[PDB]
């Protein structure tokens, strides 16, 4: 089980470990890079579907929504950890009340 | 309409009632920017009330040199600069032999009649619409 | 997507009571997304502040809807369908019962 935590409960080897991969994923061109990776969802649009024009990948307002973003968070969880990454992608709670964003990004 | 919207039309109040009001309120808030800036005065004018026999000197001199720092410098109130036309288009004039006009025997210029005229008006909107 | 809630005047006036803000959702979207329509009607609890107006659930007010652009752009009311307001009784709940038989023609 890799372990998704909690944004705010991280360590900072965590957060190194976290930092060092995400970085080395954003110099890779290749597929598993972050860029492409990112490209599955949203611009450029690959994806065609119905009426034949060029449409959004990712599924929204569909019954099929959470599935796709659930696989879609497998997929760049993965594309991290071929870089170490040695825990999976954290969540931040933000049903949790807020003062700014959560301290990773600030 | 709001800074948000599609369709835009200009600002400022024109052959309007209120167009002395949204001008007057328009001078202070360059008035206020200035004085933040450094400037010792308000705005100041140049009246057309006298008959014109030129256009003054702060406006019509493309270069100014300052008398203190003997450093000559172009002069800011030639001309303005357009910023999202092009870092290189600035506001040119030209000036009609209208406005130079001086009192004959029995006439008077232009401006001193009319500006009476709207200042002989007792109603406001009559006025307005004069002025 | 701001939710204001509206109490009707009996008269020419258009004094629409809709002072009150119910609730507020957003929307996410784009050029390029896949044309949507949910299945279901998307229901938002605006019981709250219903009470606090004094008045019952059950009788009479509307809801209306101000739609702003994520431009800032304020949009027209008619992007959206116009809302509706869903009461649910208490279960279990039997209505008022049917008035008594015919005297003496129907
Ligand atoms: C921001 O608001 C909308 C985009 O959300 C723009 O206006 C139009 O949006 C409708 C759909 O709601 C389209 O049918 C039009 O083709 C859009 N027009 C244009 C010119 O984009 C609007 O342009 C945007 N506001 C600004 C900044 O102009
Ligand atoms: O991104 Cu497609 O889901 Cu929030
Ligand atoms: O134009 Cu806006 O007023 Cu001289």
């Amino acid at each position: 089980n890799l372990i998704r935590k909690n944004v705010d409960t991280l360590t900072p080897d965590e957060i190194l470990n976290l930092q060092v991969s995400l970085r080395a994923m954003q110099d890779d061109e290749g597929a598993s890079g972050y860029q492409a990776i990112s490209a599955y969802h949203g611009e450029p649009a690959d994806c065609k579907a119905a009426d034949g024009s060029t449409i959004v990948c990712c599924l929204h307002g569909m019954p099929t929504f959470p599935m796709w973003h659930r696989l879609y968070l497998v997929q760049f969880e993965q594309a991290l950890v071929a870089h170490g990454s040695t825990l999976g992608i954290p969540y931040w709670d933000w049903t949790k009340p807020m003062t700014q964003l959560p301290e990773l990004v600030q | 309409p709001n800074p948000t919207a599609k369709h835009r039309h200009a600002c400022c109040l024109h052959g309007m009632a209120t167009f002395p009001q949204w001008h007057r309120l328009y001078v202070v808030q360059f008035e206020h920017s200035l004085n933040r800036h450094g400037a010792i005065v308000g705005v100041p004018y140049w009246d057309w009330t006298y008959p014109m026999t030129e256009v003054p000197g702060l406006l019509t001199s493309e270069k100014y040199t300052d008398p203190f720092t003997g450093i000559e410098t172009f002069n800011p109130f030639n001309h303005g600069h357009i910023s999202f036309i092009s870092p290189e288009t600035m506001t040119t004039r030209e000036v009609s032999e209208h406005l130079f006009e001086q009192p004959a025997l029995g006439k008077q210029t232009w401006l001193f009649n009319n500006i009476i005229l709207a200042l002989e008006q007792t109603d406001y909107c009559d006025f307005e619409v004069q002025f | 997507v701001r939710i204001k809630l509206c109490i009707p005047t009996e008269d020419k006036r258009q004094s629409d009571n809709c002072d009150n803000d119910a609730g507020q959702f957003f929307i996410l979207g784009g050029t390029n997304e896949m044309p949507w329509n949910f299945a279901f009607p998307y229901l938002h609890e605006i019981t709250d502040t219903v009470l606090s107006l004094g008045l019952a659930l059950d009788s009479n007010y509307y809801v209306t809807a101000e739609v702003t652009a994520i431009n800032g752009t304020l949009m027209p009311t008619q992007t959206i369908p116009r809302p509706i307001v869903t009461y649910i009784p208490p279960q279990g709940f039997k209505d008022v019962n049917m008035v008594n038989m015919d005297t003496s023609s129907l």
